[PDB]
């Protein structure tokens, strides 16, 4: 409450980069449950194996 | 320390033991409540200074 | 050993509360910190606890 | 926690609970488990005097986290989905 | 609600955070070192002579 700052405008670089590449796999990890909710028998299995 | 060469050495019992080991540990004792009264008024009262 | 293994756990309830704050303060621009943080508590005590 | 929060306070159905759980949550979920796994990564590589100790303590809990923080979190949105959506056919 | 009432007061959560580093800083020098916990089975020796 008393030390966050309102904002950080700019985190350096390879931060920025590490991050880009990471809210894209939030998205292709999203798009992944996406997928599986939709296959549901196909996926049972594929625990049970 | 005057009187005795250094091929002997000199070893307390009783009370003179008691007294010698204990030397000096009221400060710690002292310290930790004073440091500890410190602590606990100012979370008490939410303020350092106080 | 076990401490060692504690260093990476240790942090975790306190890392899921600071990052649902540069979350929520980025999405709501309006917002104090003390308000965000009180908020914050609102959506993640139950998961720490 | 969330995909329940999403169905019974935001009243979201059980498909767009779970999806929205995944996406909001994921984060969090990541970077603890990639503070643990690196954490306990110094022990995998471990090297010189009781190295077979931390070598054991390390190894098979890199992989078990490496695996519960990949396979898994593909798959806790899918119990869960069957799960309410088993239990709304129960109620009748 | 419980953390609202810490998040009010940074003085008293810090203060509870203090006393715990402090008491379990003095503890961490009274503990023993060992290299293992008393794991091994202990063991008497009986000795006779015929």
């Amino acid at each position: 409450a008393l030390f966050l700052r309102r904002n950080e405008g700019e985190p350096f670089k390879f931060v920025k980069k590490f991050n880009d590449f990471f809210d894209w796999s939030t998205s292709v990890f999203s798009a992944g449950v996406a997928y599986i909710l939709k296959r549901t028998i196909r996926f049972v299995l594929i625990f049970c194996i | 320390k005057e009187t005795l060469g250094d091929d002997y050495s000199i070893a307390w019992s009783g009370s003179a033991y008691q007294e010698v080991s204990s030397k000096g540990t009221a400060s710690y004792a002292f310290a930790l409540g004073m440091i500890f009264v410190f602590l606990i008024l100012a979370a008490q009262y939410e303020r350092w200074l106080i | 050993f076990a401490l060692i293994l504690a260093i990476g756990i240790v942090v975790d309830d306190a890392i899921i509360v600071v990052e649902n704050i540069d979350r929520i303060l980025h999405e709501n621009e309006q917002i104090s910190v003390k308000d965000a943080a009180i908020q914050a508590m609102q959506e993640v005590s139950s998961p720490v606890i | 926690e969330f995909a329940m929060e999403e169905r019974f306070k935001k009243g979201k159905g059980v498909f767009e609970a779970a999806v929205a759980a995944a996406k909001l949550r994921f984060r969090p979920i990541i970077m603890t488990s990639l503070a643990f796994t690196f954490g306990v990564l110094p022990m995998i590589f471990a090297t010189g005097a009781g190295s077979a100790s931390r070598h054991s303590l390390g190894t098979g809990l890199i992989g078990g986290m490496i695996a519960a923080s990949t396979l898994a979190i593909f798959f806790v949105p899918l119990f869960f989905y069957l799960l309410e959506n088993f239990n709304e056919w129960l109620d009748k | 609600m419980f953390s609202k009432f810490f998040i009010e007061r940074p003085v008293f959560a810090s203060v509870v955070a203090i006393i715990i580093s402090l008491a379990g800083a003095i503890g961490l020098t009274n503990l023993p070192i060992e290299q293992y916990p008393s794991l091994t089975p202990p063991t008497v020796k009986v000795s006779a002579t015929y």
